[PDB]
């Protein structure tokens, strides 16, 4: 195990001048070495994925951007206020690949059902990583990778409830944010194929679960960007109340919802909560022009409550998320440097 | 965008002497450039990459520092082949390169030798007239040349040329050819072209009567 | 070993179009990018883009919207594109490969290829004489030559005596005049005690429009 | 084992300082191990218990490495001990209100009796000793009686509950016809 500071590839596109772009092409090389991945026979490597420091190296990656990219018009820090310009700008989140310099290596975990922490019987050898977006968003993940057989669920620590758990779909879920033309806009979920998505979440939870009864909720509380299925989708920042998604009881039925398909009550806030440091940060109005952006539910962020006393009779989750490295170890799981 | 300069733009040292060139960046770009040897008439030629990884087959008298805004290109000890156009890369972003440096052979200043040349009478049939200043074997390249016609001041209406260092006494030859219209050239009497230059104690001064 | 060779029009009008191919010898394009290069007359280089084998271009900002690059996999060559060129695309465009990551360096590179966007029509040069005079003596060393102006295009030939008088002789060279045309002037110190038994000519070749020149330089 | 003592009605914050300046997780759980109030990165999460709507944190510390358990309008039934887990580290602090009430709320007169109750959860036995606006003392255990009250004891009175070293203050406003 070792530590250094990772470059990163991808595929940008120094014409356009969106934020992703330009920041890549001043700060990525289009790569790559080919044409496959050096396969390590009989093999076994420990792995960590909640303690990675590629994880880190991303995260202030991923902050750098938003600093040179999206202006606020109003920053508060610490009893701090900042004003300045706020232009708008096109903003859509390009794959990255972070790669290792010279000397070092990268060792990925071929198992498909990983769970992110142990021994991995079937590991390889990689210059840098695969497409990775710099998707900011909570409670579900966008536009990620999924599970190659059956769906994965992770967890610094399952039996502590305070801990989230990153859930990996085998099969994406399409939703559809538009806001027509008041400033107001709503999201599309097949409910359909969403309702079967939770089947296959909640075998896997009550799997881990010895035999309990698996029960969502809508968020237990607290800020906006947690409370509400918070994400950018072309520089606006999204605030959509999922709690149609998230009211379900698993056990021999309870409470379906109808209507073909869902929709979520969202909204445009210009006042937003930071996720990198603590503070705020208040935005332009919303854009004359229409704003549409369809999504790919590739991953979900729950929080377990449970615990207390005497026996269990049903366990209850519900949307998480906040702390954007948990966005990152979806995707760096099988990596190690 | 990042703009790339380097300094001097005009180098000159003699032959075994220890040459340094810097190139300052106006951003932070770590250790992303690149340094090329560009020869008159020829193509820019990779002397050291990343910085201060130098090519395969390229000289140990070459050596490279520097991260971030400064850079430095230092040649320990030149050669008679060392001496070309240096430029400096962002090896990323827009990939924009410097104005270049010109490295030179230094020698002992040399007072230019001042001539004029009135325009012939058969251009004057076309309806053009061409006044050249010559500026012969002189060194060094650094000189002021100002029209004046009548004991005014031109400006916007002449072009000078340079030639390369000679290959033997290592010298300069620069010619400015004032242009003007037939119309305009016979309505005035005195063209002189004041010469500035390091190796005359004072700016000479060649004129003639039309 | 592998070398970058590059053929196309080099002289082009306004509005047209730049058409240049680079050939590899020695290497495949396989693993490797292929980009160009500009560089205008006494200005610093500057990258057009670059094209992957696998389709995808990487053009220049202010150049995406005229610059096409694509690839001959078939014969190993590139090309390069430049719809509605104009007078600021005269330059001598270059071509490199640019490996992999870490490694990105441009190389090899290409011997370049010079290209003059110019709307001016082939005309045959002027021969105007010098001639040399008493207040032209510096120091028993008088000046003289001759102006060849008005010609395009470029270039023109200047000897003296056949080839017989070569030292002093200073060709500078060719100016870009206002009128498109261009111009140019040969000079030659000699003796001043050999005015007047020597003969000066100076011989002009302008093969675009077939004009050879001998003109005698007399002083006045 | 911190002992903090809160009134009916007020406002309590519960210190959980860290071992360095820098703003990172932590969460605030009860004996029972339920979730009360923790964080994500940035942001403020709060977990599925009775305090939900009156708990709350000072974020403009969280930099400074404190992370506070503010619980607003304090009930009874909060008396427990709460936990604040932050660097793999936890801090215990037990919590208790207790509340002390008149025997009437109408204007009492001269030489009338004046009886304090003193509501204690079970398992604790405090002590109060209160003072008249005049400087009348009297001390006791769970109850506390007057025997009779002077036109000077018209005023404020200042009772003092001690339960393991700590102690809260509780102001009563008694009114004496004259
Ligand atoms: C935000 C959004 O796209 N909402 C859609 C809405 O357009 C559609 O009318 C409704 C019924 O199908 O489904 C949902
Ligand atoms: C995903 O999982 C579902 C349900 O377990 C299964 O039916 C399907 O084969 C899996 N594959 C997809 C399409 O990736
Ligand atoms: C979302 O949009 C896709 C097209 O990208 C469409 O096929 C799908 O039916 C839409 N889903 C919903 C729930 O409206
Ligand atoms: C979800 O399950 C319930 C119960 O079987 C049912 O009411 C609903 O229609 C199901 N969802 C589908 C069809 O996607
Ligand atoms: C979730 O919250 C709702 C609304 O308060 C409540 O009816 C329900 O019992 C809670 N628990 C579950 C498992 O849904
Ligand atoms: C997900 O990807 C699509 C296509 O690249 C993009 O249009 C959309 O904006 C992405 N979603 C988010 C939340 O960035
Ligand atoms: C979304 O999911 C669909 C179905 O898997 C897929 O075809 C599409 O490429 C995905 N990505 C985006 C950005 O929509
Ligand atoms: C490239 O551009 C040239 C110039 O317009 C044009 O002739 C040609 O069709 C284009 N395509 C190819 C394959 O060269």
């Amino acid at each position: 195990e070792a530590t250094t500071t990772l470059f990163c590839a991808s595929d940008a596109k120094a014409y356009d001048t969106e934020v992703h772009n330009v920041w890549a092409t001043h700060a990525c090389v289009p790569t790559d070495p080919n044409p496959q991945e050096v396969v390590l026979g009989n093999v076994t490597e420990n792995f960590n994925m909640w303690k990675n420091n590629m994880v880190d190296q991303m995260h202030e990656d991923i902050i750098s951007l938003w600093d040179e990219s999206l202006k606020p018009c109003v920053k508060l820090t610490g009893g701090s206020v900042i004003t300045q310009a706020c232009p708008k700008v096109s903003f859509q989140p390009i794959p990255i690949h972070y790669c290792v310099p010279a000397g070092f290596a990268i060792l990925k975990c071929n198992n498909k059902t990983f769970n992110g922490s142990g021994p991995c019987t079937n590991v390889s050898t990689v210059q840098c990583t695969h497409g990775i977006r710099p998707v900011v968003s909570t409670q579900l993940l966008l536009n990620g990778s999924l599970a190659e057989e059956d769906i994965v669920i992770r967890s610094e620590d399952f039996t502590d409830n305070v801990k989230t758990i990153i859930v990996q779909l085998n099969e994406s879920v399409v939703i559809n944010c538009t806001r027509p033309n008041i400033r107001q806009a709503h999201c599309n979920i097949s409910r359909a194929k969403w309702n079967n998505t939770l089947q296959q979440i909640v075998i896997k939870l009550r799997e881990k679960f010895r035999n309990k009864t698996i029960a969502f909720n809508q968020s237990s509380g607290g800020d906006p960007e947690i409370v509400m299925h918070s994400f950018n989708c072309g520089g606006e920042f999204f605030y959509c109340n999922t709690a149609q998604l998230f009211n379900s009881t698993w056990n021999v039925t309870n409470g379906t919802e109808g209507n073909d398909i869902i929709t979520l009550q969202c909204r445009i806030k210009q006042i937003i909560n930071m996720w990198q440091k603590v503070g705020k940060a208040m935005y332009a109005p919303p854009i004359t022009g229409q704003i549409r952006c369809s999504s790919n539910i590739t991953g979900l962020l729950l929080t377990r409550d449970g615990g207390n006393s005497t026996e269990t009779e049903t366990e209850i989750f519900r949307p998480g998320g906040g702390d954007m490295r948990d966005n990152w170890r979806s995707e760096l799981y099988k990596y190690k440097v | 965008d990042i703009q790339m300069t380097q300094s001097p733009s005009f180098v000159s040292a003699s032959v075994g002497d220890r040459v340094t060139i810097t190139c300052r960046a106006s951003q932070g770009i770590s250790s992303y450039l690149a340094w090329y040897q560009q020869k008159p008439g020829k193509a820019p030629k990779l002397v050291i990459y990343a910085a201060s990884t130098l090519q395969s087959g390229v000289p140990s008298r070459f050596s490279g520092s520097g991260s971030g805004t400064e850079f430095t290109l230092t040649i320990s000890s030149l050669q008679p082949e060392d001496f070309a156009t240096y430029y400096c890369q962002h090896l990323i972003g827009l990939r924009s390169f410097g104005q270049g440096t010109k490295l030179e052979i230094k020698r002992t200043v040399a007072a230019p030798s001042v001539f004029i040349f009135p325009p012939s009478d058969e251009q004057l049939k076309s309806g053009t007239a061409s006044v050249v200043c010559l500026l012969n074997n002189f060194y060094p390249r650094e000189a002021k040349v100002q029209w004046k016609v009548d004991n005014a001041l031109q400006s916007g209406n002449s072009q000078e040329s340079v030639t390369e260092q000679d290959s033997k006494d290592s010298t300069y030859s620069l010619s400015s050819t004032l242009t003007l219209s037939k119309a305009d050239y016979e309505k005035h009497k005195v063209y002189a072209c004041e010469v500035t230059h390091q190796g005359l104690s004072s700016p000479v001064t060649k004129s003639f009567n039309r | 070993q592998v070398q970058l060779q590059q053929w196309g029009a080099g002289l082009l009008k306004p509005s047209e179009t730049l058409s240049l191919t680079c050939g590899v010898y020695g290497e495949s394009l396989s693993g490797h990018y292929w980009s160009w290069v500009r560089q205008p007359p006494g200005k610093r280089l500057e990258w057009i883009g670059e094209i992957k084998h696998n389709g995808s271009p990487n053009y220049h900002p202010s150049l995406k919207s005229r610059v096409t690059i694509s690839l001959d996999m078939s014969k190993n060559q590139f090309s390069l594109n430049l719809t509605s060129v104009t007078a600021a695309d005269t330059a001598v465009y270059f071509c490199a490969r640019r490996s992999n990551w870490p490694y990105l360096p441009f190389d090899p590179w290409g011997q370049g290829t010079l290209v003059t966007v110019s709307s001016a029509s082939t005309k045959g040069p002027s021969v105007f004489p010098l001639a040399p005079s008493s207040k032209s003596t510096s120091g028993g060393t008088a000046a003289l030559g001759c102006l060849v102006k008005d010609y395009f295009p470029e270039p023109v030939t200047v000897s003296w005596n056949s080839g017989a008088l070569t030292s002093g002789v200073h060709t500078f060279p060719a100016v870009l005049q206002s009128s498109g045309l261009y111009s140019l002037s040969s000079v030659v110190t000699v003796p001043s005690s050999s005015l007047g038994t020597q003969t000066y000519i100076c011989n002009v070749n302008h093969k675009p429009s077939n004009t050879k020149v001998d003109k005698k330089v007399e002083p006045k | 084992k911190k002992v903090v003592l809160g009134k009916k009605g007020d406002t309590v914050e519960l210190t959980c300082t860290a071992s360095q300046k820098k703003s990172i997780q932590f969460h605030w759980k009860n004996s029972n191990q339920i979730k009360i109030l923790g964080n994500q990165g940035s942001f403020l999460t709060k977990g599925p218990s009775k305090l939900n709507d009156r708990a709350d944190s000072r974020r403009s510390l969280w930099d400074q490495g404190n992370f506070p358990l503010i619980i607003k309008n304090l009930k009874i039934e909060d008396s427990d001990t709460y936990i604040c887990e932050v660097e793999d580290q936890k801090e215990e602090v037990q919590l208790l209100v207790f509340g002390l009430t008149a025997n009437s709320d109408t204007h009492l007169l001269q030489g009338q009796s004046l009886t304090l109750t003193l509501e204690s959860p079970p398992g604790s036995s405090p002590s109060v000793q209160c003072r008249s606006p005049r400087g009348k003392n009297i001390q006791g255990g769970k109850t506390l009686s007057v025997s009779q009250l002077e036109l000077q004891d018209s005023g404020t009175w200042t009772c003092t509950v001690l339960q393991n070293q700590k102690k809260v203050e509780f102001k009563i406003d008694i009114v004496v016809l004259a």
